[PDB]
């Protein structure tokens, strides 16, 4: 019981980190995907692993 | 007067339950559609796309097909103080506030471009507020680098 | 007509299998050829040279013989917005993209120079995108210091 509970807390906290970093990426890069003429500054593209 | 020549092929209509709900416009290499405009594009070439929508800018964009870039409208970041062109009437720009004669705005109708005096899309209208005789628009304007959604108090999404 | 001097002084053929595969040009002190153009140069004075390569810029260059520097074309790095002269027509430079009426550029046909309003070469054209009525050129062009390559997606490598 204790190991299953703690390992579920481990997986949930890992998933929360993943969702928070994915949300930060989405919040940062989406304006450059919406704006018609724009392209990301290449340093930020390397940092955020931009798809280009 | 002349900008309707460009609007007639920048615009595609968005249709739901067999009726129009609003528009999408080809701006640069991206199609701009408001997110409140529900339904699907009447053109399969745009309906097949996946749109990187955002709730902050009430906007959905996708990279338009290889061919359709032929007819997409030229944009500009230039927003000089002055006179601007639109389907139902002439827009006036004032310190950031695009404004229109009241009643020229209509339900749906969102997603039309506004054109500058050179025929370039300056921004995409989303709605407007009951600013007396001269409604002020909640159009989503863009800077050199970033979309900067504008919205006056008392907007309705007409 | 005005560029027909610079065209004939700059262009050299690249040919194979009984047909012209593409072209080369004398730009500054460089002989320019696209790296994808397969065959041999029409001129022994160029065909005997040894060339730098790049798979990224898709470009080959060599230092031209000292006599050929008399014929080699004058270049520029400037790109004002507008339109530019080319062997098949006028290339438009809309929004930083070179674009052409579809059907002007043919299969092969690459390695041609593009000229400014003063006859200076400003770009070299590779293939081009099947961009509806307004095919967009894949292009090599240079700044003060660096070569660059512009490649519209959906390019067919003519």
């Amino acid at each position: 019981a204790a190991v299953s509970g703690a390992s579920l807390m481990a997986l949930l906290t890992l998933a929360a980190t993943c969702c928070m970093l994915a949300t930060a990426r989405r919040k940062c890069l989406t304006p450059y995907a919406l704006t018609p003429g724009a392209v990301v500054p290449l340093t930020l593209g390397l940092l955020c692993c931009a798809p280009r | 007067r002349m900008c309707m020549k460009i609007e007639n092929d920048c615009i595609f209509e968005v249709k739901l339950d067999g009726k129009v709900t609003g528009y999408a416009c080809l701006v640069g290499d991206k199609v701009m559609k408001p997110a409140h405009v529900k339904g699907t594009i009447d053109n399969p070439d745009l309906a097949k796309l996946t749109y990187k929508k955002s709730s902050k800018y009430d906007l959905e964009c996708a990279q338009i097909p290889v061919h359709m870039k032929s007819d997409a409208s030229k944009y500009t970041h230039e927003k000089p103080e002055g006179h601007y062109n639109w389907h139902h009437g002439a827009v006036q720009y004032s310190g950031g506030r695009f404004t229109i004669p009241t009643g020229a705005g209509k339900p749906g109708d969102s997603g039309r471009p506004i054109f500058d005096n050179k025929g370039r899309v300056v921004a995409i209208v989303l709605g407007g507020a009951n600013e007396g005789a001269r409604t002020a628009l909640s159009v989503v304007t863009w800077t050199k680098d970033m979309v900067t959604r504008v919205t006056p108090e008392g907007t309705e999404e007409w």
